[PDB]
């Protein structure tokens, strides 16, 4: 059980719906300003238009 | 495409035109109003408005 | 001495960790399924 | 009421309201499950 636990410890122990898209939009923003997170959230969560 | 075509000589506004009637018939066929894309409802409204225009 | 300091038997604690890991994995899968269902329902509600 | 029932819009409104109520209940249960998952994650961190 100890050796099995050692391999289990190697395995990670204890939402991100649009985190990657919002992060990539934030990195390439070409804007020196506040850029509030609400704007990024509304832009990256359209899903319709 | 529908927005671009309407208003020309080929596809003019009017209730008697057969093309608009065919388009409305097709839109009513696809439309279910339970699980449908917003574009279908927008097309239905726009086609109805264009048909009403004389 | 180590057992009395820990209190619970090491075999029981390792079995509890294994069952806790299984519960964590199933809870994470349930949470992901609920989140996906909620997002799909929210998008469907907006479209409807 | 008569106009909405005749035009088959009342049933769509009832279905949308039922789906919205289910979504709100699911969001509240999702928040409760997130709190429970965080408590389980803290318990599993203690187990780790």
């Amino acid at each position: 059980l100890q050796d099995l636990k050692k391999e289990i410890l190697d395995s990670p122990r204890s939402i991100t719906s649009n985190t990657v898209a919002k992060s990539e939009l934030q990195k390439s923003i070409k804007f020196s300003g506040s850029i509030p997170e609400i704007y990024l959230d509304v832009v990256t969560k359209e899903t319709i238009s | 495409f529908i927005l671009t075509m309407y208003g020309s000589k080929f596809i003019p506004f009017g209730p008697k035109c057969q093309v608009t009637e065919y388009f409305k018939d097709c839109i009513l066929d696809i439309s279910n109003e339970t699980t449908n894309d917003v574009e279908i409802s927008i097309l239905k409204g726009i086609l109805n408005l264009f048909s009403k225009i004389r | 001495k180590a057992e009395k300091s820990l209190g619970l038997s090491q075999e029981e604690v390792i079995a509890l960790f294994e069952k806790c890991r299984n519960k964590y994995k199933e809870g994470q899968k349930k949470y992901m399924e609920i989140d996906e269902a909620l997002n799909r329902l929210h998008n469907s509600l907006k479209a409807r | 009421s008569h106009f909405m029932k005749g035009t088959l819009l009342q049933e769509i409104t009832e279905n949308l309201l039922y789906a919205s109520a289910i979504h709100d209940s699911a969001q509240e249960n999702m928040a409760l499950h997130l709190e429970n998952l965080k408590s389980l994650k803290a318990e599993y961190e203690d187990a780790k």
